[PDB]
């Protein structure tokens, strides 16, 4: 195989280097993979990729002149199920209309960016489950209404950790099955308004860990299986066990809320159904166990619930 | 030279039956880190001097199944080695 | 498994001076065993383990300067110990494949 600029093998096309300064238009349309990496270029036009049937992934990393991503760009590829747009430290605007119906699509990865909003997901549409990735992107301030509607009609994993975010409106995550939702390392977010998880069906998995969250909501939480909350300083109550239902795993910061729950039980309803049969685990779900598996346990000498 | 196998299909133990096994990618894959490259920084936010290069064994196709009384489960019809999605701090 | 500390070259870039020189360190390379799990329960776990670094030390190094730039001083990592494990974000640019070690702009 080959190609005028980029290398090329197995219907894998990598274009390198500063001699690409646009997205060549003689590229094979039967191509699986395409490769833009450490490219002089300032803009990835409108439909650069429509009508690759057979694109799975796309990969754009390391572009230090790029600006821009036009509309419609990620458009007509049914087969895609992976993005990666990776250290494109000049990128600070991705068009709202970028991002088109992409009925295949498992992963998109946006890290190490100028962007300073969370990119448009809507009309994105997805059949299948999608991590959404974005990360180490520090222009990133605010989460807005309805930011993850659409992208997806199966079940959805957040993670918009290390980011700038300080900024988290009501009804951010409305109208999604959320997963997990990884909110860490954004240190300047200080509040989670009560209407956060409004519409949105779980999250099963939360993590807020190092970031000034004061206080978690009173609602939404009914399927939370596991928390993190590492280093969560001013985060001092936290709801009782009877509204966190589900809770069976929690890495925490202050030893006193560890104690709070070895100390509350729970468990009835009997249970079921068929886990049959005929220094850590595998598979099992048989709601084995034991009270909320909770860190740091108040080891080290001390009693908990005060005195 | 400490053997290990190339990602491949196998049997699940769980969810595994007489004439009904369940096939699962597992295996091993290259990986490896070195310092980034200044080219590289240019190009970096968020500088990270450490850059990691890895590949994952998943299932590069598969059908979707229910067995055992009800659990979705999917049935791995092939592997490779392909990108990590689930191996970040 | 067979993740290992092996000696690499790397290229250190000097801008100023239209070139890059090598030199021999410590690093990680390897194979780690990973699973693809077939039952997609949202409180899994799914978690995967890469070759890397589980300690290191940075080490200084002179580079020379051309005429009419001085020579000047580069501090790079070095791997003391390695390991399959997590990569680490704080510290690591974690991707499928970067420029590799001994990429130089100028050959
Ligand atoms: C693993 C390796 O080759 N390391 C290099 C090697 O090429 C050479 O022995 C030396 C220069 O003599 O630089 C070091
Ligand atoms: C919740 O999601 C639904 C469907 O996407 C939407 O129509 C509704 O307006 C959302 N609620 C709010 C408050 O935006
Ligand atoms: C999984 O597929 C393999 C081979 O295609 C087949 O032998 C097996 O019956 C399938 N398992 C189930 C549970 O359908
Ligand atoms: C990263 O390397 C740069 C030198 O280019 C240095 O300033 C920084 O301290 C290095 N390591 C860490 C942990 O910051
Ligand atoms: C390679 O590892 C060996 C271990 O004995 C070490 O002595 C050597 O310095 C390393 N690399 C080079 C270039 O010698």
């Amino acid at each position: 195989c080959h190609h005028r600029i980029c290398h090329c093998s197995n219907r894998v096309f990598l274009c390198q280097e500063s001699k690409v300064t646009e997205i060549p238009s003689d590229l094979p349309r039967n191509a699986i993979e395409l490769r833009f990496v450490l490219t002089k270029l300032r803009v990835i036009q409108k439909g650069a990729f429509s009508g690759f049937g057979d694109l799975e992934k796309i990969e754009i990393s390391q572009n230090d002149v790029l600006e821009v991503i036009e509309a419609d760009v990620f458009s007509n590829l049914p087969k895609l199920h992976e993005i990666r747009i990776e250290k494109a430290n000049n990128l600070l605007y991705i068009n709202p209309e970028a991002f088109q119906n992409l009925p295949n699509l498992q992963y998109l990865l946006i890290s190490n960016t100028g962007i300073k909003h969370l990119p448009d997901v809507h009309k994105i549409h997805s059949l299948q489950k999608v991590l959404l990735d974005i990360q180490d992107n520090i222009n990133i301030h605010t989460i807005e209404r309805n930011s993850f509607v659409g992208l997806s009609f199966e079940s959805v994993i957040l993670w918009l950790n290390k980011n700038g975010i300080q900024e988290i409106h009501n009804s951010a995550f409305n109208g999604t099955q959320l997963d997990e939702l990884n909110l860490s390392d954004n240190n300047n977010l200080e509040e989670l308004p009560n209407d956060v998880f409004h519409g949105a069906s779980g999250p099963v998995i939360l993590d807020i860990s190092r970031t000034r969250i004061h206080s978690l909501p009173s609602y939404g939480l009914e399927n939370l299986k596991k928390l993190r909350a590492r280093s969560t300083y001013n985060l001092k109550k936290l709801p009782t066990l009877e509204k966190l239902v589900a809770l069976m795993e929690a890495s925490l910061t202050y030893p006193s809320h560890c104690c709070a729950f070895a100390n509350w039980r729970r468990q009835i309803s009997e249970l079921h159904p068929i886990c049959n049969k005929s220094t850590e685990f595998d598979y099992d779900l048989c709601n084995e166990v034991v009270d909320v598996t909770c860190s740091p346990k108040p080891d080290a000498f001390n009693p908990c619930e005060d005195i | 030279v400490q053997d290990c196998p190339e990602c491949t299909l196998q049997e699940n133990p769980l969810f595994s039956q007489p004439g009904a096994p369940i096939l699962q990618c597992m295996g091993c894959c290259f990986s490896r880190a070195y310092p980034t490259p200044l080219r590289s920084k240019k190009t970096m936010l968020v500088q990270k001097n450490v850059t990691s290069e890895s590949t994952c064994c998943v299932a590069k196709s598969y059908n979707r199944v229910t067995v055992m009384g009800g659990f979705k489960v999917e049935n791995h019809t092939a592997c490779h080695c392909s990108t990590c999605y689930y191996h970040k701090s | 498994n067979s993740c290992e500390l092996t000696n690499i070259t790397i290229a250190i870039e000097k801008e100023e001076c239209r070139f890059c020189i090598s030199i021999n360190t410590t690093w990680c390379a390897g194979y780690c065993y990973t699973r693809d799990l077939v039952y997609k329960d949202p409180a899994r776990p799914k978690i995967q383990k890469t070759c890397t670094f589980k300690e290191l030390v940075y080490e200084t190094v002179r580079v020379p300067g051309c005429a009419h730039h001085a020579d000047s001083l580069y501090t790079y990592p070095v791997a003391t110990q390695c390991h399959c494990g997590k990569c680490d974000s704080d510290s690591t640019d974690c991707t499928v494949r970067g420029l590799g070690p001994s990429y130089c702009s100028f050959g």
